[PDB]
C-alpha cells in the first residue's frame, strides 16, 4: 500500500495536488496507504529514473501492473474509483 | 522616399524577428524605429492564461 | 483528472543539457507527443513554450 | 492578494463587469484580496505594458503564475471557481 506523487516546485497545481490527495485520502477512507511525495525541481534525474513526464503525477505500485494518474486530482469521485480496491 | 509613417502590427513574429529579417536586404529597421518613422506592435495572446 | 503541464519534459531535458554542456537539440516523432494524451490545448501551449 | 480589472470607458459591458465583481466579492465571499479598476482610455500605454487586448480584463498577480479572466464577469460560479484558492 504505497502511494507516490511527483511535483514540481509550489506550484498551485501541485499544492492543490499534495492539498486534494490529503483530502480525499483523509475524508473519503481510511489510511490504507502510505503516501510519498517527491518534489521534482530538486531531483530532474528521479523524473528520468521514474519515466515521469507530466506534472503532477500519482502513481501506485503495490499491485504488479502499475497505475498512474496525471493531473491535480480536482475530481474527488474518480480518483477514488482509480484508486479503489 | 514619399514620407509617410508606418506601422506594423504583428500577431505571431516577435519584433526581433521582424527587424532581422529585413536586416539583411539592407534597410535598417533600428534606425527607423529608433527614429519613430515606422512603429512596430507585437500583439500577441496566450490562450492559456484566458478563461472566457 | 485536472490539467497538466509537461513539466518532466522540461526538466529531463534540461538535465541532459547540463550534463552534456549541450548546443545543439534534436527533436524526433514529436507526433506521438500528441497521440498520447488527450487535451490538444495543453499539448499545444507546452511545446509553444518548449520551442 | 491583489486584483485588476482594466476596462475602457463607461462602456455597458465595463460598467457591468465591475458591478458583477462588486457583487460576486461582497456576497459571495469576504475581502480575501484588494481590487483596483483601470480605465484605458486614458492611458493606451498603460494597455501595452501590461498586455491587454481584450476589454474587460480581470488579471490576479499574487500568484507566481498570471491568470487572467476576459468578459464581463456575467456567471457568478465560474468567476468565483476560478478566484478560488
Amino acid at each position: 500500500r504505497r502511494l507516490v506523487l511527483y511535483v514540481a516546485g509550489q506550484t498551485p497545481k501541485s499544492l492543490a495536488a499534495i492539498s486534494n490527495l490529503r483530502r480525499i485520502c483523509e475524508e473519503n477512507l481510511p489510511g490504507q496507504y502510505e503516501v510519498e511525495v517527491i518534489d521534482l525541481k530538486q531531483n530532474p534525474r528521479l523524473a528520468k529514473e521514474h519515466s515521469i513526464v507530466a506534472i503532477p503525477t500519482l502513481v501506485r505500485e503495490l499491485p504488479v501492473p502499475i497505475r498512474k494518474i496525471i493531473g491535480d486530482l480536482s475530481d474527488k469521485e474518480q480518483v477514488l474509483v482509480n484508486l479503489k480496491m | 522616399d514619399h514620407g509617410e509613417p508606418g506601422v506594423f502590427v504583428t500577431f505571431e513574429e516577435r519584433p526581433e524577428d521582424i527587424v532581422n529579417n529585413v536586416a539583411s536586404l539592407g534597410f535598417e529597421l533600428d534606425k527607423l524605429i529608433e527614429e519613430e518613422k515606422i512603429a512596430i506592435e507585437h500583439i500577441a495572446v496566450d490562450p492559456s492564461e484566458v478563461a472566457e | 483528472i485536472g490539467d497538466y503541464d509537461l513539466e518532466g519534459l522540461f526538466l529531463r531535458l534540461e538535465l541532459a543539457i547540463d550534463t552534456v554542456g549541450a548546443k545543439r537539440v534534436v527533436l524526433d516523432t514529436i507526433e506521438s507527443l500528441f497521440s498520447a494524451f488527450s487535451n490538444p490545448a495543453i499539448l499545444r501551449a507546452e511545446i509553444r513554450r518548449l520551442f
